[PDB]
């Protein structure tokens, strides 16, 4: 079914192919990412803004 | 970036292939960013450490 050895390493398999297709190739890494919520969004900003502030403290 | 003639990686001999002892299939997955190969390593600094 799911656990047990039968899927996990399927998994694992059936996304290392060869994926000849370069959009197929493309849209396959792309699916490794998970989306974001709000706050999520704001939170990695306010990581933005301190490193752009750091970097203007740098320069 | 560089890239690769084809009419040496991709032939009925992979010429590429055959200079370098591997496979097409074990090159395409890298001059077309599939999987990663090993450009050099350092010998002493593994055999000390």
């Amino acid at each position: 079914e799911d656990e047990s050895e039968a899927l996990r390493q399927a998994r694992k398999d059936a996304e290392l192919t060869a994926s000849a297709d370069s959009v197929r190739a493309y849209l396959k890494q792309i699916g490794k990412v998970a989306l974001l919520n709000a706050e999520e969004e704001v939170e990695l900003a306010k990581r933005i803004e301190a490193g752009l502030y750091a970097t203007q403290l740098m320069t | 970036a560089p890239v690769t003639h084809i009419w040496y990686f991709k032939g009925v001999p992979s010429r590429l292939g055959y200079l370098l002892d591997l496979a097409p299939k074990d090159l395409e997955k890298i001059i077309y960013f599939a999987a990663y190969v090993i450009t050099s390593v350092d010998e002493e600094m593994r055999h000390n450490e």
